[PDB]
């Protein structure tokens, strides 16, 4: 890319998300969500391999016509109540249309299938920015207007991506569909607690990117899309299988790592609300991802898979280093548990 | 209006209806797609005419403007699909699976 | 380091590229004197010569330099390739899985050299010149089907990234000849390599290599006498026109990316483990283990080039 | 269209099946219709008929496993006495996993449809006898 | 029923009634189209449960 | 939730008022934790990286255990205030809006009569 | 909104032009603006949720300054009976429908 | 005369009708002409002429000229499909028709159709003696007063160039 156009691109996926959050005035905030739209497909197609043209029309459909029907709420609106904002006063069905769309945009529940798909075409590193620098967009869209949509919609949209993305991880084996349909999860729980408290929306969101983040960058600096990949991780680079192990089972929530707070906090604040329906099945199937996890670490560090002779020349040369934000993010992410009580 | 936004509102829906079940061709959601977007310029632009919100007109424009974009990016998709497989076709997008 | 800051600030390849900055491999049979040739012709034009990428074309390039142990560097033994063909363990097609390994690093090695000093580079045979090898090997009893097929995943996988070579110079003393050649020659083993192997070998280069890259790159075959004569041949590499090729393309901001993937030598050979579980290919998780723990604890090895003292680095407290 | 379905639980349990069983027979009708469309939207049939088969098995299936949860509840309910019992509506979800397992023609779902199905109706009952609330409003 | 009894049922039956239930959600085309529509079949039950919930 | 408070301050970190609240100790187990926190940080980065663990980048070591503890204060000096105000808007509701929290009163237990179920 | 990055900079980039009421060009007052005022003048110190049902004089009217649906009902109510009367003769559209033309 | 708007935006509808049928892309193409053009009468009746104007500007010539352009060069030619093209034409027909009665139908739900008002709400205020008061001058806010609107847009178009050559590329 001529590092001219790289600028530009990268300046509108990172104007996209940034005009989102900054403006009042919805329309601002769609085309905020219109720039992360037009700047992420140029990247999705750098490789421009057969797949890619796939996942990238693919994403583009998904999110032009969401982008669509946010703007339509918008317009509706605006004859609604003159404001460009959405008011305690909104019609139902205006604010409704605005969870679907943004949660098609956002990929959660039934509207889960096109990411997992651009998730496995695109490189892991772009993979990334797709997963948690386009989430930020649509969900401060949601977090400020929480007072105003709908408590059942969010939970049922919630509870489904809970299990859609359980369910889905169970079968995958390629990594960036585990992923894929581990934020589809996270997302879930995170579009749970937004009616009642979005600061910790804010949370679960964090604590998802500074686990991912690390994750991903882990499962490039080999570039393993397989768990066959990444199980020989034990001959290519020792180190990273320890704080693999732990990242992973934090990204599910077991009690010791720094994972478990935001379910812990998330499921605290719905009791408080009094959904302990909801509340316990989430976390039962919240289980389901664990599971998933765990075999990929059986894979990978508790068992250690047969290699081939020719990793022996992989081992020889010296491999480029993972940069300083893995450590960073790796620890603090791993445990930073002791210290929940200042990050809620 | 009060009727005369239900008929481009329902456009809108029946344009929804349609950028949402594809068949073959690919063009012809895109060309949907743009369907709404005119329902919408045309919509934000009647009411903001009868509230006399000249405040507002800049939107109707801007609609447009990111939509035109949008279509552009959407198209040269289209056409790295047609030099791929051959044709818009939908059905060839099934790698993914 | 080499990166976008490096090439955004000059450094760029296009603007220290000139008429002897080529790639030119010299590709002929079990025996046919092409080092020489390589040799010379590399030095009359004033280019890097790299020696044929062996078994060990890796531990030299990396550390020590010193010939790690066998078992170290893939357990592969050309020589036992020849005395037990067919053989149980398979150290024929592990020895050409290395080979290609080993190459895979000279050639990015080569292109790193290319793009950098501008300098050009005559690296013999490549990995555009490997598949004869397996080719006589699966028309023999060496190799079995599937084992063709990893190699080929593994060529598919790896090869088209890197740019094709400029000319392919080319010797073609014939079978009887070279069979000829290598008995005068002493190596026991080598000596007992099938006729067939080495007309197997002549087939695919002429059948398959020489057409194949010819339309891509331009190709000068010589037979035995042209080759002795170096400077016959490099008129001829002068006279060159390096018209075709994809080479064309290859603009600066092109460029930097694949000098930026041959500089990185983990990726180079990235594909070359992908985890496809053909028996040869497998080390094993508990022989595999040994080996590197015995391969990482070697001096100046146990930790990253700078940092181990056994070899006397210094400095480590604050790098 | 509403007030309808709520008219179930309005009626004391045990009385007046035949509403019970009608309603209970729409929601599963209703699933199947749903449940059916998803079945078809996606992995979809291979011709027009087939599918319009599908979408009537399914139905057809889910409004049985209704009737037999809303009768068998009803019914067990009258009979046992036991007015409000979480256990009259364990019967019946146990019924209705016999049911679907009969209707997929295998005796092991309906093992799992009798517990699982059962487990869940009976908590309904206790839900609506201990006024459990569902996707609740903020109230923090 | 120590081993198949008690393993039959708690222990493996939840091991099955997943493993069938991701088998379904997971086998899809990979076709835009049929996704797509349950996209619609969505917009549908949304409108309807804002609708009768009014 | 805490936000929209009269005198928000639409961006700033600590609102000055944050100056009431005493100042965090360095040696708060918080910010020693977060210094532990970090000189792993650096261990492992050293590790995942192929170095001498300990006895490598000593500089950079310092670099984390003083980058993570720098943090620290400065954020918990926040999350402190953020937790006072809570208080302080707190309190002050369960007085504005006497009635709504009044003080009911306990009897002693002569008083009241717990339902003794025997154990046998 | 999330980043309140506008009014930390002092900046107002996307609050001028929100509501109808702002200032329009040529001051050319929108229609509606007797009302939006008031109803935001209202809710103004007072959060939403108490700005939804105490102002709810303001809303109500203001919802139908820009909807204008009441008098659309009362007036098409209006018509209805004059059809009806005109059908019995009773109706006659007084000449003023044709009089004079003031000024 | 006062039904000029609800005709207008009746043939509106069905052309998106045609549009989502989803004739061959080229037809389907002219059904957005054809909307197009209604629309454009639309808002050029409600007292905008430069909102109107402008979309046939930049989207009855402007855009879909585009559309039509991709549309003969990677559509390939709907072929061997042509046929459904008449019974689209028919459902189409038939979907009109349906929906004639169909808001007789809702018209007779006094509880909006307006039928007796209609013409007496096209327009609903006017600044009878004012001067400055055209469709247009708002849209110039873009300059001046508004101007994010416009750093916005620029923004895209520009990111534009650079997007769509990459993609293309
Ligand atoms: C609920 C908690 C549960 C905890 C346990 C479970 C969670 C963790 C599980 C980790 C393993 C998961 C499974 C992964 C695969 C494991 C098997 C495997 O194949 O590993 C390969 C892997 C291969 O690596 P390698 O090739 O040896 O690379 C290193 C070189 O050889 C060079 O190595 P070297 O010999 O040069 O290294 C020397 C260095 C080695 O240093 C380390 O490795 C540090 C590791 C820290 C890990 C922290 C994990 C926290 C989890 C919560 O020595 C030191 O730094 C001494 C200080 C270390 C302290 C560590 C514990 C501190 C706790 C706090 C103590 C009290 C406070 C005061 C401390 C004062 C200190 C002066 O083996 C490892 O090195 C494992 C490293 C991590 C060990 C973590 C132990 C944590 C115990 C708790
Ligand atoms: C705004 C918010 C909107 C939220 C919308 C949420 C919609 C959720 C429905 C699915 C959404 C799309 C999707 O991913 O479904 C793909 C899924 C793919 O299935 P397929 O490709 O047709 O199956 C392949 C073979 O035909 C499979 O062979 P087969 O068909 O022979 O296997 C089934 C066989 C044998 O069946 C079995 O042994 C297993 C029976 C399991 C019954 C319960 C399944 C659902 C559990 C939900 C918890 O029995 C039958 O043949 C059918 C008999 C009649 C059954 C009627 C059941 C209606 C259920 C309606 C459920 C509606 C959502 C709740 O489409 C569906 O079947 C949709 C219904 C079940 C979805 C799978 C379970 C997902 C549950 C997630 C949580 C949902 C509830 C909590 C929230
Ligand atoms: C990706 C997105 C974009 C990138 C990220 C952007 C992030 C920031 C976004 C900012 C968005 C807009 C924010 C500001 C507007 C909203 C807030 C607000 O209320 O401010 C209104 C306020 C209105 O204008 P103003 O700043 O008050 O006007 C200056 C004076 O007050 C005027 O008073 P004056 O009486 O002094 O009048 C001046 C006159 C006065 O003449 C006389 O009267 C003579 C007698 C008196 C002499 C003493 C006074 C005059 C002294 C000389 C003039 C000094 C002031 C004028 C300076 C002009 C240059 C700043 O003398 C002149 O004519 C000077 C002419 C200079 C011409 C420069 C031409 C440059 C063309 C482009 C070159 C290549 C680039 O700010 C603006 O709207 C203009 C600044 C923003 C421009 C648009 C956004 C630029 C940033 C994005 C660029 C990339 C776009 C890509 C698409
Ligand atoms: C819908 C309801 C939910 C889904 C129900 C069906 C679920 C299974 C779907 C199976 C696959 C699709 C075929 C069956 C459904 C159908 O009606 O066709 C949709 C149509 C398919 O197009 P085609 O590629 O020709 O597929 C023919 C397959 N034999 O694709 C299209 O129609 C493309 C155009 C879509 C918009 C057409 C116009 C819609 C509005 C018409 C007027 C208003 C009608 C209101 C009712
Ligand atoms: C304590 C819990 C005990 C549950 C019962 C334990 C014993 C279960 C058993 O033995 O059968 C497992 C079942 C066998 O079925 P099979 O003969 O293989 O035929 C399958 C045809 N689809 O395995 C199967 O293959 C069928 C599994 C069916 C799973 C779905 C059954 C209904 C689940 C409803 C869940 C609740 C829904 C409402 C909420
Ligand atoms: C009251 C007591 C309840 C006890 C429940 C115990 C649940 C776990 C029992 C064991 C489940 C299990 O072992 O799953 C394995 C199964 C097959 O997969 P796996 O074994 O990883 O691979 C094949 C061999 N290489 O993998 C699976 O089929 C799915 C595994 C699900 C794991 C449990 C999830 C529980 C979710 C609750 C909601
Ligand atoms: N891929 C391969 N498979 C098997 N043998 C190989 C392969 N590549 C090179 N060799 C062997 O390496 C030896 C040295 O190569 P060459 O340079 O041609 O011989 P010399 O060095 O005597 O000129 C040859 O005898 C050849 O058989």
């Amino acid at each position: 890319m001529n590092p001219i156009t790289l600028a530009i691109i990268y300046f509108t996926i990172f104007l996209g998300p940034v005009i989102t959050m900054s403006s009042t005035n919805l329309m601002l905030m769609w085309v905020g969500l219109e720039f992360s739209l037009l700047a992420i497909i140029p990247m999705l197609i750098n490789k421009k391999n057969p797949r890619s043209t796939e996942a990238a029309t693919k994403y583009f459909v998904t999110q032009a016509t969401a982008s669509m029907i946010i703007l339509l709420a918008i317009v509706l609106n605006y004859k609604q109540l003159g404001t460009w904002m959405f008011q305690q006063q909104t019609n139902g069905l205006i604010l409704n249309m605005t969870l679907m769309a943004l949660s098609m945009k956002l990929g959660l529940a039934p509207f889960h299938f096109w990411l997992p798909e651009v998730t496995q075409g695109i490189p892991l590193h772009m993979g990334l920015i797709l997963l948690t620098w386009q989430k930020i967009a649509p969900l401060s869209i949601l977090i400020q207007i929480y007072p105003l949509l709908n408590s059942t919609i969010i939970l049922m949209l919630a509870i489904t991506s809970i299990f859609m993305g359980a369910w889905g991880g169970l079968n995958q084996t390629q990594m960036r569909k585990i992923m894929a349909y581990s934020s589809i999860a996270h997302m879930g729980w995170m579009l749970a607690i937004l009616p009642y408290n979005p600061s910790l929306t804010l949370l679960n969101l964090m604590i998802y990117i500074i686990l991912t983040a690390p994750m991903f960058m882990a499962l490039m600096l080999n570039n393993s899309m397989t768990i066959n990949s990444i199980s020989l991780l034990w001959n290519k680079t020792p180190a990273m299988l320890t704080m693999i192990s732990l990242m992973l089972l934090s990204l599910g929530g077991l009690p010791p790592l720094t994972g478990f707070l935001p379910k812990w906090i998330i499921i605290t604040e719905l009791m408080k609300n009094n959904c302990l329906i909801m509340a316990t099945l989430m976390a039962m199937m919240a289980l389901l991802n664990l599971f998933f996890y765990t075999r990929l670490i059986y894979s990978t560090s508790l068992t250690m898979f047969p290699t081939n002779n020719n990793s022996k020349m992989m081992t020889h040369q010296t491999k480029t280093k993972p940069n300083l934000m893995f450590s960073t993010l790796a620890i603090m992410s791993t445990m930073t548990l002791p210290l929940a009580p200042q990050l809620i | 209006m009060p009727s005369t936004f239900f008929n481009l509102t329902m456009a809108f829906s029946l344009s929804l209806l349609g950028t949402l079940m594809f068949r073959s061709h690919l063009m012809s959601t895109l060309l949907c797609l743009e369907g709404m977007v005119l329902s919408l310029f045309i919509m934000t632009s009647v009411t903001s005419l009868n509230s006399n919100s000249m405040s507002s007109m800049p939107i109707p424009i801007t609609i447009l403007v990111f939509a035109a974009c949008e279509a552009a990016v959407g198209l040269a998709l289209l056409v790295k699909v047609s030099n791929t497989y051959g044709t818009d076709y939908v059905q060839n997008l099934n790698l993914l699976q | 380091r080499y990166g976008l800051l490096a090439a955004i600030l000059g450094d760029k390849t296009t603007k220290k590229l000139h008429e002897y900055s080529r790639v030119i491999t010299v590709d002929g049979n079990i025996c046919s004197g092409k080092n020489k040739l390589a040799k010379e012709i590399a030095q009359q034009l004033g280019m890097k010569h790299y020696p044929e990428a062996g078994i060990q074309y890796s531990s030299t390039t990396t550390g020590d330099g010193r010939p790690l142990d066998i078992e170290f560097s893939g357990s592969c033994s050309l020589e036992k390739f020849y005395d037990d063909p067919k053989s149980n363990d398979g150290n024929s097609y592990r020895l050409q899985s290395w080979l290609y390994a080993s190459r895979l690093l000279q050639y990015a090695d080569a292109l790193e050299h290319l793009l950098s000093t501008g300098q050009g580079v005559v690296l013999e045979r490549s990995i555009y010149s490997d598949f004869v090898f397996l080719e006589a090997m699966y028309n023999q009893g060496y190799i079995r089907k599937q084992c063709v097929d990893h190699y080929n995943e593994i060529k598919r996988l790896t090869l088209p990234e890197y740019l094709p070579p400029h000319a392919v110079i080319y010797i073609d003393v014939p079978v009887p000849e070279v069979q000829s050649r290598i008995q005068k020659k002493g190596d026991p083993h080598e000596m007992k390599v099938t006729s067939a192997y080495l007309q197997d070998i002549e087939n695919a280069y002429k059948k398959t290599f020489l057409p194949k890259m010819s339309e891509m790159c331009e190709v000068l075959v010589y037979d035995s006498w042209e080759a002795e004569d170096p400077t016959k041949v490099v008129e001829d590499i002068e006279y060159l026109k390096y018209n075709k090729g994809p080479w064309l393309k290859q603009d600066d901001w092109t460029f930097h990316y694949l000098r930026m993937l041959v500089q990185d030598k983990t990726e180079v050979l990235n594909y070359t483990t992908i985890p496809v579980y053909l028996p040869e290919i497998t080390i094993g998780a508990h022989q595999g283990s040994r080996i590197y723990n015995s391969f990482r604890e070697l001096p100046g090895r146990k930790y990253a080039p700078g940092y181990n003292a056994e070899v006397g680095d210094k400095w480590i407290w604050l790098k | 269209v509403k007030r309808f379905f709520e008219s179930y639980h309005e009626v004391p349990d045990g009385t007046q099946c035949h509403r019970k069983t009608y309603i209970t027979t729409a929601l599963g009708g209703i699933c199947g219709i749903i449940g059916s469309a998803y079945s078809v939207s996606l992995n979809p049939a291979d011709s027009t008929l087939e599918a319009v088969a599908r979408v009537g098995r399914y139905t057809f299936t889910a409004a049985a496993i209704g009737a037999m949860f809303g009768l068998t509840t009803c019914v067990s309910a009258q009979v046992r006495e036991k007015p409000d019992d979480p256990l009259n509506y364990f019967i019946g979800g146990c019924a209705g996993g016999l049911t679907l397992g009969a209707r997929t023609h295998s005796y092991g779902t309906a093992a799992m449809g009798c517990v699982y199905m059962g487990t869940a109706a009976a908590l309904f009952k206790i839900g609506k006898l201990e006024g459990w609330e569902l996707f609740p409003t903020p109230k923090v | 029923l120590d081993l198949i009894w008690l393993e039959k049922t708690i222990p493996k039956s939840t091991s099955t009634l997943h493993t069938n239930m991701t088998t379904l959600t997971t086998n899809q085309k990979g076709l835009i189209k049929l996704y797509f529509m349950s996209f619609l079949i969505n917009i549908i039950l949304i409108i309807i449960l804002y609708s009768i919930n009014l | 939730m805490m936000n929209g408070r009269p005198g928000h301050e639409p961006l700033k970190f600590l609102p000055d008022e944050a100056r009431s609240l005493p100042p965090p100790k360095l040696n708060d187990p918080r910010l020693v934790y977060m210094g532990l926190l970090g000189y792993c940080t650096g261990l492992m980065d050293n590790m995942l990286r192929m170095r001498p663990v300990m006895r490598a980048g000593l500089h950079r070591q310092l670099l984390f255990v003083t980058s993570f503890v720098f943090a620290g204060y400065f954020y918990l000096k926040r999350q402190n205030y953020l937790y006072a105000v809570k208080d302080h808007d707190m309190f002050g509701y369960i007085k504005l809006h006497p009635e709504d929290f009044p003080e009911k009163e306990k009897k002693t237990y002569a008083e009241i009569l717990e339902p003794f179920h025997p154990v046998r | 909104p999330f980043l309140d990055i506008q009014k930390k900079l002092g900046i107002s980039l996307d609050r001028h032009f929100m509501f109808l009421s702002a200032e329009q060009p040529y001051k050319n007052a929108a229609r509606c603006h007797a009302f939006e005022k008031e109803w935001i003048e209202c809710a103004h110190g007072i959060g939403g949720t108490r700005a939804k049902k105490e102002c709810k004089i303001e809303f109500d009217d203001f919802e139908e300054c820009l909807l204008r649906y009441k008098t659309m009902r009362r007036m098409h109510d209006i018509k209805k009976q004059r059809e009806k009367l005109m059908k019995e003769g009773k109706y006659t559209p007084p000449p003023h429908h044709s009089g004079r033309e003031e000024p | 005369m006062n039904n000029y708007i609800f005709v207008l935006s009746s043939l509106f509808l069905v052309g998106c009708l045609g549009l989502a049928l989803k004739p061959s892309p080229i037809y389907g193409g002219l059904g957005l002409i054809v909307s197009g053009f209604v629309g454009c009468l639309m808002v050029l009746g409600f007292g905008g002429s430069f909102l109107g104007l402008m979309v046939f500007l930049i989207y009855l010539g402007g855009m879909l000229v585009v559309f039509g352009y991709t549309t003969a060069m990677a559509t390939e030619e709907y072929p061997e499909t042509w046929g459904s093209n008449w019974l689209i034409l028919g459902f189409l027909v038939l979907g009109v028709i349906m929906e004639v009665f169909l808001i007789c139908v809702l018209n007779y739900y006094d509880e909006v159709i307006n039928l007796d008002g209609l013409g007496d709400w096209l327009m609903y205020e006017v600044d009878d003696v004012g001067v400055m008061l055209e469709g247009g001058i708002g849209v110039a806010a873009m300059y001046s007063c508004a101007t994010w609107m416009m750093v916005v847009a620029g923004w895209s178009l520009f990111a534009g160039i650079f997007i769509i050559i990459e993609i293309t590329r």
